């Protein structure tokens, strides 16, 4: 499940890159909160993943 | 691919509201902020589930092998 | 230059003694540096 | 802790030691064998004398 | 999934024997024999 | 040099947990 | 100090709406640990029905396999919770599903091309050509003929699309629809959100009658901040209207003569549902699990 | 019948030997029970030092520790916040219901 | 019942012993196998 | 553990197992981010399990964790808390933190456990609250001296150090100190605790309690605030938006 | 990965009962730390992030050609703008709540709508396990491969580790 | 009590005194040879 | 190729260009130190090998040869030394370290 993105180019829609969708939107909160993140590592929720979040093959 | 079943985020089915978004669109004439706000949608989260949506699955279709020609 | 050092070990006729850390791997030895710097002996009670 | 490591339990059910079986540790280790291979606080081979 | 090989000592049976982790093979009640070599070599037509 | 154009027509879209366009 | 015969009298339920979806109401003089554990039961604890065993016959369309059977488990199901039992997943297969835990769903669509004349749309084109949530069809099997004949299972949103085909392609699956609770996955969660906010508290210190009194009116949501004159100049009607924008801080004329802060016991639930039962109802069992949450301690042998 | 006999379990290495300062290990629990059951332990009068703990997020597992002033134990002090945590999730089941009625 | 399908002309096919790899309407060499009415499971997460 | 390449002796050091069920990937804490020059984007690292008790009483006494404190090179430690830890000292430690008396115990266990061996006094000791009349309130420093009351051996005296931070004075106000750290009998009485500190730096207070009390001592230290400064930053959190 | 470079590994995957929750209700479904961004300095992920979120509430979506914006015409005061209209914090920030404690968070947190990504190289086939298993013939030293079950190579730098912490039975 | 222990491998130890903090040591131009180029002269 | 922007309102098409001439030559550095110093520690550990204290605190070989008299000519350790020549932080913990 792939979506275009709320922001971007001009250039993204005179390339045609709605038919390949790159990744998706996510509501992405900058805190530290739990504390299994630094310089790289991420959060992902567990729900949101659940109900398909970045799923591929 | 098809309309996610569920919003990513907050969890409110959203899969139902494809078709309606797309007739919102079409015959109403409405631009997309008032569609998503006619169909209930009232959480940013859960308004780009419906509003960011490609559904390439009309472009998956077209290649049935079942099919002649 | 493993075959020039060897050549050099057998015609100087050279006995290995076995104590440098490279040498030990070979023959498959208790290092000698820290905790092979020294021997356990256990003092048995009875003669 | 700060001295030590987070083990997997796909490791932890793979890299065994021989612990040689005693009257201090035989409390221990009857149930590793009960468990056996499957249960992690388990054993996977005894070796005879 | 039990394979061919020589037969089991211990005076055990004479039976076929069991990979356990691929490359040494065990008999069908435990018991364990000595040492399969698996040879091989390694990669990098060419 | 030109301005990045104001969106016009945008209102409010955010109400507090129970509440709807109650506010004209 | 604190009694839980003085938690009584203090403590107050304003519910502002009711429907058969959302409830919001509200709840005065409660514990930030309470209101809050309230709040995760609602999501991870509640009960509810979901297809987890999906059983392909034959799925020649373009979704996979694992993707439909996964589209098909976050469909909200109109089963009422309690008509069913928990399954036991220690004992096989061919003893595990009996009737009084498991609920059967069906799914059997053939797409054909439609004769039709003029681009033209794909429903007035194909026949079955898009596969809706309403087409799993409910298989009483066993005692489930007369137990669910006054409800049937039926999804509470019945036009979820599910998949798409094109003629010569079939979908012909089989689910088994168990109760389970949302920490384990979240398809079995009953509501969209079950969360709180805190009420907001709006502190005037200074009077600010005057021209100050009307642009600090459009700090705030069009209804919480009154004025009239100077005569009766500048409150709050309703705080509870306020959303916490922080707008008023950001002007040098108003940073002074208000203090923006929170009453910490009056929470403000905002519960919703997917459609299997209503929003009051997944309070009274959250507020039930707890207390039965505590009964299953007290109850039980302190071992070691 | 069968009493379950693996959720509740008192560590006896953190026990006290008077019974009044003892450490729990509760199975399947998180922050739900545990934040909840630290504030009615805590209004105890009798109650020194109560907190939970989660160690580690990948198994469900709960230490509280109650210590008391003495005159109490922390298995007595224990079960009078879990008659609490009933008896106060009866009265937000009891107001919930009269405004249900009074819709 | 064997099926197979031509990835030409979508005619579905049969394939017995001692034939060609190619379709019987068209003259196409590759050809695709279908799937049946078998059974397979999915948990459903 | 091990990584690959091995470019001098604290590459290659001596952890203890916990076995965390539920998990596929190896899994370290933050104060061995810096002796194995490791990022945790993707790296792997090798493990070894010696095979008998020589080779255990090796990696407990002699290439283990807690003994490689300071590197050899030229002294300097190597080991300390690394973003969120040292980003919540310095608003844990703040002059306006403060705390009541249901916040104060459960940041005391929720990092030092008796169960787990974390105490001394088999009890958790607290301390009188530094404001009593009009509502009992602790201080966000006065945690810090319960922590180090509680690892620390109850024989020998408090901790008396004199140091700096890397926060100058005029940051926090008119005529404050809180550059200054004082430690009077274990008890800090007087500026914030930041990198210069608890961090991988010399002459702080994990290296001071590494020389008086030994390296056991500032190993438990530095995973009791590691986790005293975690759960303050899952109860009162840390952002950066666009108005910083 | 977002698309600016910030990119980063998931170490975890976090329940919602303990994931902070905000006014309107809405869990996030990426935490990144605050602690990535002053050396690495992706400020267009803090502009993107506050024009995402005015272009999912009012449904428009947003240029981010770059070279529209000038010094006089900030972005963070174009988008911030279109937050206020809403009804939200202009400055991208949103009151949240604690989801483990339940009291809410000191101050309020950025949130917003990013555009993520996701690397095709996965660690689904990385790693090895081995106890013990097949040799080589001419060594009778464990062999070689990921799939085989291979050994862990102690190498040279390895090995001169060992002899640096005096340990000669780690060695041995 | 802070004396050197007989036994301790410091000839592994001196020569990662300068192997490993030379890694840090090969950064390029800002007259005199530098470095790497110089300690491996 | 001064910048009078910042990374908040952006910088100008002539100084971006500018600053990614800058931000290139810091990676084909990186692309030159991928293994500088890999033959230099070899070559060292080798020689320096057997190298170690002895019981009578002189640091000799592997084979017998001496080396050196002491460490460093006091034979203290570099992992001990760091609070050693600090006097005021030992008085102020007399009673702890006595
Ligand atoms: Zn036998």
């Amino acid at each position: 499940t792939g979506q275009t993105p709320i922001v971007k180019a001009n250039l993204y829609d005179d390339y045609g890159m709605d038919n390949f969708p790159n990744g998706f939107n996510a509501v992405v909160a900058v805190i530290s909160y739990t504390g299994y993140d630094m310089d790289d590592a991420m959060i992902i929720n567990k729900s949101a993943d659940e109900r398909g979040f970045g799923y591929g093959t | 691919m098809i309309v996610p079943v569920r919003c990513f985020s907050c969890g409110k089915v959203v899969g139902d509201k494809w078709e309606s978004y797309l007739n919102l669109l079409q015959e109403d004439e409405l631009d997309e902020g008032t569609a998503l706000s006619r169909l209930g949608l009232k959480r940013y989260c859960c308004r780009r589930m419906i509003l960011t949506h490609v559904d390439l699955i009309e472009k998956f279709l077209r290649y049935n092998p079942l099919e002649k020609r | 230059t493993t075959c020039q050092f060897l050549t050099k070990a057998v015609l100087d006729n050279e006995r290995e003694q076995l104590d440098s850390p490279s040498a030990r791997i070979v023959v498959g030895k208790l290092n000698n540096v820290g905790t092979g710097s020294f021997d356990v002996l256990a003092k048995v009670p009875n003669a | 802790e700060t001295n030590e490591i987070g083990v997997p339990p796909v490791f932890a059910v793979k890299l065994t030691y021989p612990e040689p079986v005693t009257a201090y540790n035989i409390a221990e280790l009857r149930q590793a064998v009960i468990n056996g291979p499957d249960k992690w606080p388990g054993a996977t081979q005894i070796q005879n004398e | 999934t039990f394979i061919r090989g020589p037969i089991c000592g211990t005076d055990n049976c004479p039976s076929r024997l069991w990979r356990i982790i691929d490359g040494r093979r065990t008999c069908q009640y435990g018991h364990v024999m000595e040492g399969d070599v698996e040879f091989n070599d390694d990669e990098d037509l060419g | 040099r030109k301005d990045v154009p104001k969106v016009e027509g945008l209102k409010l879209e955010h109400f507090a947990t129970g509440y709807d366009a109650e506010d004209f | 100090e604190w009694n839980v015969e003085k938690f009584k009298k203090d403590f107050e339920v304003n519910i502002s709406s009711l429907d058969a979806r959302e409830a919001n109401f509200d709840l005065i003089n409660i514990d930030t640990s309470i209101a809050n554990a309230f709040r995760r039961i609602m999501i991870s604890e509640v009960p509810s029905v979901a297809a987890e065993y999906v059983y392909f016959f034959n799925n020649t369309s373009v979704i996979q396999d694992e993707v439909l059977a996964h589209r098909i488990g976050l469909v909200p199901l109109k089963v009422d919770p309690d008509m069913l039992t928990w399954v036991d997943s220690n004992l096989p297969d061919d003893e595990k599903f009996t009737d009084e835990n498991t609920i059967v769903l069906s799914l059997n669509v053939k797409c054909t091309r439609n004769p039709d004349a003029p681009s033209t749309d794909p429903k007035e084109l194909y026949n079955n050509a898009h596969v809706y949530a309403r087409d799993l069809k409910f298989e009483p099997q066993g005692r489930q003929s007369t137990t669910f004949a006054d409800c049937p299972v039926v999804p509470a949103d019945p036009d979820i699309l599910l998949a798409k085909l094109r003629p010569g392609q079939e979908i012909s699956l089989k689910a088994h629809c168990i109760l389970g609770i949302g920490g384990d996955h979240a398809k079995f969660s009953p509501v969209s959100t079950a969360s709180y906010r805190l009420l907001p508290q709006i502190n005037i210190l200074q009077p600010i009658k005057g021209e100050s009194a009307r642009r600090f009116q459009k700090c705030f949501p069009p209804g919480v901040i009154g004025i009239d004159e100077g005569s009766d100049e500048a409150y709050v009607k309703d705080a509870r209207k306020d959303t916490v924008s922080r707008e008023v801080l950001r002007y040098e004329e108003f940073a002074d003569k208000v203090k923006l802060g929170r009453v910490r016991n009056h929470f403000i639930f905002n519960v919703e549902s997917a459609g299997a039962m209503t929003p009051e109802e997944i309070f009274f069992k959250s507020v039930r699990i707890l207390k039965n949450k505590a009964e299953y301690l007290k109850n039980c042998p302190i071992t070691q | 019948e069968e009493p379950d006999r693996e959720k509740i379990k008192l560590l006896t290495q953190a026990t006290s030997e008077d019974g009044t300062s003892a450490s729990f290990q509760i199975v399947e629990e998180d922050h739900t029970l545990g934040n909840a059951l630290r504030y009615v332990i805590m209004k105890n009068p009798d109650v020194e030092f109560c907190g939970y703990s989660i160690p580690h997020p990948s198994e469900n597992l709960l230490n509280i520790r109650i210590q008391t002033y003495g005159e109490t134990t922390a298995v007595d002090a224990l079960q009078k916040g879990l008659k609490d945590l009933m008896d106060l999730c009866d009265v937000v089941e009891s107001k919930f219901t009269e405004k249900i009625k009074s819709m | 019942t064997l099926k197979y399908i031509c990835a030409e002309c979508s005619s579905k096919l049969s394939l017995s012993r001692t034939d060609a790899v190619r379709c019987k309407d068209c003259g196409h060499r590759i050809l695709l196998k279908a799937r049946t009415k078998r059974l397979v499971q999915f948990e459903a997460r | 553990m091990n990584r690959q390449p091995t470019l001098h002796k604290a590459s290659m050091m001596g952890h203890k197992v916990r076995v965390l069920p539920n998990e596929k990937t190896l899994r370290l804490h933050y104060a061995n981010t810096g002796a194995y020059n490791a990022d945790f984007d993707g790296d792997e690292m090798n493990m070894h399990f010696p095979q008998n008790e020589n080779a255990r009483a090796e990696a407990l006494n002699l290439a283990n964790t807690d003994s490689q404190y300071l590197t050899p090179t030229s002294g300097s430690p190597v080991r300390g808390l690394i973003q969120d830890h040292i980003s919540a000292g310095v608003w844990l430690t703040s002059k306006d933190s403060f705390f009541t008396r249901e916040q104060y115990q459960q940041y005391i266990y929720g990092c030092i456990r008796p169960e787990d061996g974390h105490t001394t006094r088999s009890k958790i000791v607290t301390l009188p609250p530094t404001i009593f009349k009009p509502y009992p309130l602790w201080t966000g420093k006065q945690i810090i001296t319960t922590v180090l009351l509680n690892v620390t051996p109850p024989d020998m005296p408090g901790i008396n150090l004199i140091s700096k931070n890397k926060i100058k004075n005029e940051y926090w106000g008119k005529g404050s100190l809180e550059n200054e750290v004082l430690f009077k009998d274990g008890a800090l009485l007087c500026g914030i605790l930041d990198k210069s500190q608890y961090g991988a730096s010399k002459y702080g207070i994990v290296h001071s309690l590494h020389e008086v009390y030994g390296p056991e001592v500032a190993a438990k230290v530095l995973s009791v605030l590691g986790r005293l400064f975690t759960n303050y930053i899952t109860a009162t959190a840390f952002t950066c938006g666009m108005d910083d | 990965s977002s698309r600016h470079g910030q990119k980063g590994v998931c170490s975890r995957k976090w329940p919602t009962i303990d994931m902070p929750f905000s006014e309107t209700g809405i869990q996030p479904d990426i935490i990144i730390n605050p602690h990535a961004f002053p050396s690495r300095m992706t400020i267009g992920m803090f502009v993107e992030s506050l024009a995402g979120k005015a272009g999912a509430l009012h449904g428009i979506a947003q240029d981010s050609t770059p070279w529209i914006f000038n010094e006089d015409d900030t972005p963070a005061d174009y988008f911030g703008e279109q937050l206020a209209k809403a009804g939200y914090n202009y400055h991208g920030n949103e009151p949240m709540y604690s989801g483990a404690t339940g009291e809410e968070l000191r101050a309020d947190i950025y949130v917003g709508v990013v555009y993520y990504q996701r690397l095709r190289h996965m660690v689904n086939d990385k790693f090895q396990v081995r106890s013990t298993g097949p040799v080589n013939s001419l060594t009778m030293q464990p062999v070689k491969g990921r799939k085989r079950h291979g050994g862990i190579r102690v190498g040279e730098m390895e090995r001169d580790a060992l002899i640096g912490h005096g340990t000669s039975f780690l060695l041995q | 009590r802070s004396l050197i222990n007989p036994g301790e491998a410091v000839g592994i130890i001196a020569s990662q005194s300068v192997g490993e903090p030379s890694t840090q040591m090969t950064l390029n131009t800002f007259n005199v040879t530098l470095g790497i180029p110089r300690l491996r002269e | 190729g001064y910048v009078k922007g910042r990374f908040y309102s952006g910088i100008k098409p002539q100084e971006y260009y500018f600053h990614c001439m800058a931000g290139r030559e810091g990676l084909i550095d990186t692309a030159v130190k991928t293994s500088r110093s890999g033959y230099l520690q070899r070559c060292l550990t080798k020689q320096l090998e057997g190298v170690h204290v002895s019981y009578d605190n002189s640091i000799r070989d592997a084979d017998g040869t001496l080396v050196q008299f002491m460490y460093g000519g006091d034979a203290i350790d570099i992992t001990k030394e760091s609070h050693m020549t600090q006097f005021e932080f030992c008085l102020d913990n007399y009673y702890a370290l006595l």
